[PDB]
């Protein structure tokens, strides 16, 4: 047998690489540049036509196995990551382009949350997901997804840069180079969303809980005096080379927010946890709140994991949680890779297992019988 | 385990004897697992009020070439080693072979069998 | 050498003939989990068994596979009895002879299936069933007096004397722990504390055994139970929530004395315990009010001896001396008395051999039950 | 009082408001508190802070919709207090509640917390002459005018089966499952995240529901429907944009027949119906099974009364004759059946006044309700 492939189709970006290795071997963004467009065209968008897609798919596909990856894709299996309730179509398709244009042997279709309580090695644990379009969370117990008790938000990557443009579009002070030394307002109409990306990563950070409360309020204005506290000082950014955008210190540490803001429906990335739990069976509550997993790039933000810990203990002690999740002790996992690359790093593990992957992996030859991927909708 | 536990679960259905006991039925490698810690490290105090110098920090594109401990500082990030390119082969689903490259790409321009619809 | 293994509906209680208390005590439930089309996880086991499924209660769905002394599902039986003889005790079942337990006036296809699964499946040198309270007499010391062995799945009243049983006077109640169990869910959920699933009512079971006590006066308990907040208790769930049971923690119990809170319109343990001795001859009835004995774990309820003799008395003549027969191992109790019984060397030549099995069939049992 | 009493339905889901006098209900509204979604500190927004039931439906996308009374229980007491005054409000009814007296419709089994709140908050904050508890099932059968009936009542937030047989109610024979509406319409959420349509906001819940209710069809074989090449029927929202349901629209209600499929331990609304008429009486099984009477709005579903015939039939014993009588007003049937027995002069001796439950104490509400 042959060491199986492991790739991680997202919005942002697709993990590759090879299994039984300590991460992966390629990380890129999931678009591709086809002739004609300026901008290249991503490659993972839901609700098109199949034959859109497929051609997509097939064009990215071709580029991993070939240019990033060097290896026949006829030769040896793939474990394919994709997140629970993926939309059906697409994930219909993605199989369908593997098994019929790339005739590879068979596909491990994992959900990525599962993977990422295998990299750590507990069996139980539950595991958020602050991914580009929606932050899910999914409490795993002893080897099974509780689907029953899920939770997503939109409170992304994506809801994140649409935030970052429309505060700084308000506040958008950018030196040409003609004249424009002086503050010039809203130059260009739109961002593009791969200089957004860059600002965000390198200038934005997480505020503390205590710091964040009050910059909430502060924006809020709810019958006060200038009750902010003091920013951090402002970092001149290069737009397209001879215009420097000034980003004010008050965006880098409000723009975060969005995702922590309560907005009155008690809905923020911290409540999801708790929302889950509360949900979650009497017997399970004690093991999952001990053992959290915080994967996905969004997550990466410098201070996140301090910050959602402390409002998860803050919104503990609000009178909705505080009587089932009152006296209980919420401990995070550290896992081995970094948190943008813990859901690949399960698919490798388990890659590495060739006998238990040839058993539970859909073969080509069942497929082109059947015609007819598993999935946990009824059969 | 798992193997053998299906293996015997599916020679016993092959059988078709209905678990028929003629025989007597029936080291360990222990993984510990991670310790979750109480209080994450915080967001250090020096990102409150200090400059941000652009140079200094890497942009996602070549923070994510090195994903291995993809690192914030510049100081941290080692240049990787250079990625291998690839010699393409076709081959066709009816017909079998259609066309290829020598052994010896490198500084050759020179098909080992050449197949163009240009050259019919 | 040989092998007790007491297939109670509650709990599965085995172990080696001579040893003073069982080896092996796990919950007899099998754990099958509530599994999607998703992929499961790695070390799964396809059903879960006793201790591992009591661990594992969360997303397994708890099925108890004896309902009232009757064992149900035949294929959940065989896998307990292979957890407790290779995984439990350790030891093959070809080497030594088994002997089992069945509740008195049981369906005679439960015996016949339960020894034709020991002689072919398990391949058993030997086997004999008895029946529990004749074992729970042993364990007292006593050859006289009638048993009050109230189960989890069924409680029976067996008057011996003398050495010589009554089959004409044995009664049985369907009333037993689970319908307690049962009954506490619902009072509870009067309450405000909700329990529905098989996972939450093994919590409620735990709850029952800790907090729950026999009043001498149920009346007079349910007046103290209103005016003052004193029989009150805090009980922590495995979740760090903690419940306040209150005047439900003695109603429970009370459902033995009388099943009409149950709504089954039949005798209570007190009534049927008095029924049965009355059945019996006028002679031996001193000896039984002066030996009633109480088996099982549904006599560990605190306080249930002092309400048993107040009731017994009141129904029983004025002159008679009712004493009540409490050991403090009473959850152990048919066990004891399967070690006691095994030991002897007289009983060697009562167990049924496989030569004897297969010449004449699995109907020998009934036979040579007792 | 003699002036006219108002019947009230607490449906988790649309309450139900009225007089005695009127053959059906003439204010039915949302059962759900609007408050803004963006936390308002400026003028020139939604002012008051409260939207209910016809106000909130035209301002909907702007407000967040929180439900007060999850499972037929009360969660948020302030919440529900705000409902009951808008029932007496200038909008539905406008009249004193001083003045008329009150039927209220709690679902059975509920917990008596539940129903002694429920009382104090319609005595101390509204000044209401008297008050009566009753359940669900028993108006239900009022309606539609039959003294025997088994009534399979799945509404929004519960599912109960309760069988009466000639004018007397089992209350051991009552079966009670969560899983009901708000449950299917939380799946059908799901299936369209799997279909590609995102509805996080609790605003963008109620369009689900919405969606539910137009189309959404049982099929009498899911595994046939499946297999089957779907039309992909295109729904309209209120912005304008179209979705093509696909395989979600069916696969979704079948969660009411077979819970344990998204991974929920409960018995099933097929099950709970024949569970609950097998609980029952030997002698009454065959007229229970030859009358029942479905309730509730989770009974309206395309094909429902089609597919639990076949599901009843297949558990129930061969060559019995089974009979679902649905009446044509099922979402308002319980209702109806208030609406009659608050007219009788029978209803006159069976409600609290308020001078009795100053004076009785607080067990007055719960003896009567019975
Ligand atoms: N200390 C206790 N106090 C009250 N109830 C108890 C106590 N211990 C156990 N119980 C209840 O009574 C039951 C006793 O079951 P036990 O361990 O005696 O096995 P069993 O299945 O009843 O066996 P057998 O029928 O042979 O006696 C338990 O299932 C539980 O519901
Ligand atoms: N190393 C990083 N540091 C900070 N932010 C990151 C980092 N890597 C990714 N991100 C951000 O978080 C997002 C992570 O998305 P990702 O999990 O890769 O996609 P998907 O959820 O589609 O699988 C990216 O879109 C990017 O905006
Ligand atoms: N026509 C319909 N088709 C399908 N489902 C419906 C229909 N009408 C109502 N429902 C469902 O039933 C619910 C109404 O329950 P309802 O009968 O008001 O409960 P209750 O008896 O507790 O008042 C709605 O919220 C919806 O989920
Ligand atoms: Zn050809």
């Amino acid at each position: 047998e042959k060491t199986a492939v492991v790739i991680d189709l997202g919005e942002a970006f697709t993990k590759c690489g090879f299994a039984g290795e300590t991460g992966p071997r390629c990380i890129i963004p999931s678009v591709i540049k086809k002739a004609g467009m300026p901008k290249p065209i991503k490659v993972v968008q839901y609700n098109i036509n199949t034959e859109e897609l497929y051609s997509y798919l097939k064009e990215f596909i071709h580029i991993l196995y070939f240019r990033h990856l060097l290896v026949n894709p006829r030769d040896r299996r793939v474990v394919v990551i994709e997140s629970v309730l993926c939309p059906s179509h697409f994930r219909e398709t993605l199989t369908r382009v593997l098994f019929k244009y790339f005739e590879v042997p068979s596909v491990l279709l994992a959900p990525s949350h599962l993977m990422a309580l295998l990299t750590l090695g507990i069996n139980s644990a539950m595991v958020l997901d602050c991914g580009y379009r929606e932050s899910l969370v999914l409490p795993i117990y002893e080897g099974i997804p509780v689907l029953n008790c899920w939770g997503a938000l939109p409170l992304g990557g994506k809801a994140l840069h649409k935030e970052l443009e429309t505060q700084l579009l308000e506040q958008c002070t950018v030196d040409t180079g003609a004249a424009k030394e002086q503050s010039l307002p809203s130059v260009m109409g739109s961002i593009p969303e791969g200089v957004l990306e860059d600002i965000k990563v390198r200038t934005c950070f997480v505020s503390d809980l205590t710091r964040g409360l009050k910059i909430q309020a502060a924006k809020f204005n709810i019958d006060g005096n200038t009750e902010r506290p003091s920013p951090p000082p402002n970092v001149d950014y290069p737009l397209d080379g001879e215009k420097i955008l000034h980003v004010l210190g008050s965006i880098r540490d409000s723009v975060v927010e969005i995702l922590f803001e309560q907005d009155n429906e008690e809905k923020s990335v911290a409540t999801l946890i708790l929302d889950s739990l509360m949900q979650c069976p009497i017997d399970t509550r004690k093991q999952l709140a001990e053992n959290l997993v915080i994967i996905g790039g969004t997550s990466m933000l410098p201070g996140f994991l301090h910050r959602l810990l402390a409002e998860i203990r803050y919104l503990v002690e609000k009178p909705k949680y505080k009587k089932t999740l009152g006296t209980k002790t919420f401990r995070i996992h550290t896992p081995p890779a970094k948190a943008n690359c813990v859901a690949w790093l399960g698919g490798a593990i388990f890659g590495a297992l060739q006998d238990i992957l040839g058993s539970r992996s859909v073969s080509k030859e069942y497929y082109n019988q059947t015609g007819r991927i598993p999935d946990w909708c009824s059969l | 385990k798992e193997k053998v536990e299906r293996d015997r679960k599916k020679l016993a259905r092959r059988r078709n004897y209905m678990p028929l006991a003629f025989s007597q039925h029936t080291k360990e490698i222990k993984i510990e697992p991670a310790q979750a810690v109480d209080e994450v490290e915080p967001l250090p105090e020096d990102y409150y009020t200090r400059p941000v110098n652009l140079t200094e920090v890497t942009t996602l594109q070549q923070r994510l070439l090195q994903p291995d401990f993809q690192p914030i500082c510049a100081s941290q990030l080692y240049p990787r080693h250079k990625h291998l390119l690839i010699k393409r082969s076709l081959r066709c689903r009816q017909c079998e072979h259609n066309l290829s490259k020598p052994e010896f790409n490198p500084t050759s321009i020179k098909f080992k069998i050449q197949l163009v619809a240009v050259n019919y | 050498a040989a092998l007790v293994v007491d297939n109670g509906s509650g709990m599965c209680k085995a172990g080696f003939a001579g040893d003073d208390a069982p080896r092996a005590v796990f919950p007899s439930i099998v754990g099958r989990p509530r599994h999607q089309g998703v992929m499961v996880g790695m070390g799964q086991k396809d059903s879960y068994v006793g201790d591992e499924a009591q661990s594992k209660r969360g997303i397994l769905t708890l099925k108890y596979p004896i309902e009232h002394g009757i064992v149900t599902n035949w294929d959940d039986m065989e896998k307990i009895w292979h957890h407790t003889f290779y995984n439990e005790l350790r030891v093959a079942p070809e080497e030594h002879p088994v002997l089992l337990t069945e509740a008195p006036l049981n369906p005679k296809a439960n015996r016949e299936k339960m020894t034709q699964i020991m002689f072919e499946t398990f391949n058993t040198p030997a086997m004999y069933v008895a029946i529990q309270a004749v074992l729970s007499l042993y364990a007292s010391g006593r050859t006289t007096g009638i048993v009050m062995d109230s189960g989890d799945g069924v409680t029976h009243t067996v008057p011996i004397y003398e050495g010589y049983a009554l089959p004409h006077a044995i009664l049985r109640l369907d009333l037993a722990g689970r319908d307690l169990t049962d009954y506490l869910m619902k009072i509870l959920t009067e309450r405000g504390y909700s329990f529905t699933t098989t996972a939450e009512r093994e919590i409620v079971r735990d709850i029952k055994e800790k907090l729950c006590y026999v009043a001498l006066d149920f009346e007079q308990e349910m007046a103290t139970a209103a005016s003052s907040s004193s029989l009150e208790k805090s009980y922590e769930l495995p979740d760090g929530q903690v419940i306040t049971i209150g005047n439900e923690r003695f109603r429970c119990p009370e459902a033995l004395f009388q099943p009409s809170f149950l709504g089954m319109e039949s005798c209570g343990i007190h009534e049927t315990t008095f029924n049965s001795i009355m059945k019996c001859d006028v002679d031996i009835r001193k000896d039984l009010y002066a030996n009633t004995v109480l088996s099982g774990g549904t006599t560990m309820y605190p306080g249930i001896a002092d309400r048993m003799q107040k009731e017994i008395t009141a129904l029983a003549p004025s002159t008679m001396k009712i004493k009540i027969i409490a050991p403090p191992e009473r959850k152990y109790s048919v066990w004891i008395g399967g070690s006691i019984l095994a030991s002897l060397s007289t009983f060697q030549q009562m167990w049924i051999s496989k030569q004897e099995y297969d010449e004449s069939g699995p109907s020998i049992v009934h036979r040579k039950c007792f | 009082i003699a002036n006219q009493p108002v019947v009230i339905d607490n449906g988790s889901g649309v309450i139900k408001a009225g007089f005695a006098g009127d053959q059906i209900p003439k204010y039915c509204f949302p059962n759900y508190v609007g408050r803004p979604k963006h936390v308002r500190v400026m003028a020139g927004a939604l002012e008051g802070d409260i939207f209910i039931g016809p106000k909130a439906e035209e301002h909907r996308g702007l407000l967040s919709i929180r439900y007060p009374m999850e499972h037929g229980i009360v969660k948020d007491w302030n919440d529900m207090e705000r409902i009951w005054q808008y029932v007496y409000s200038k909008d539905q009814l406008q009249t004193f509640s001083e003045e008329h007296p009150v039927l209220l419709t709690e679902a059975p089994l509920n917990p008596r917390k539940n129903r002694e709140r429920a009382a104090e908050v319609f005595f101390e904050t509204f000044n209401v002459p008297a008050l009566f508890i009753s359940m669900q099932a028993v108006l239900s059968l009022y309606a539609t005018g039959r003294t025997t009936g088994v009534v399979l009542d799945s509404g929004d937030g519960v599912t109960h089966a309760v069988p009466i047989y000639e004018g007397f109610a089992m209350p051991h024979s009552i079966m009670r499952i969560d899983i009901a509406g708000r449950d299917v319409s939380r799946f059908l959420r799901l299936y369209l995240r799997k279909e590609g349509y995102d509805f996080h906001s609790s605003s963008e819940f109620e369009i689900v529901k919405a969606i539910k209710e137009r189309a959404c069809y049982l099929s009498i074989n899911p595994q046939k429907d499946e297999t089957l090449e779907t039309e992909k029927a295109q729904y309209y929202l209120p912005d304008g944009s179209t979705i093509e349901i696909g395989p979600s629209r069916f696969r979704a209600p079948e969660l009411l027949f077979r819970p344990d499929l998204i991974g929920e331990e409960s018995e099933g609304i097929h099950e709970v119906l024949v569970f609950a008429i097998q609980k029952s009486d030997m002698d009454l099984r065959r007229t229970l099974f030859s009358n029942i009477v479905l309730s509730g709005g989770s009974t309206l579903f395309k094909g429902f009364g089609d597919r639990l015939l076949s599901e009843v039939k297949k558990l129930a014993p061969k060559d019995v004759k089974i009979r679902i009588s649905a009446p044509q007003e099922r979402l308002y049937s319980t209702w109806i059946g208030g609406s009659i027995l608050a007219s009788l002069d029978t209803f006159k001796k069976m409600w609290v006044s308020k001078k009795e439950y100053e004076e009785d104490g607080a067990r007055s509400i719960h003896r009567k309700t019975f």
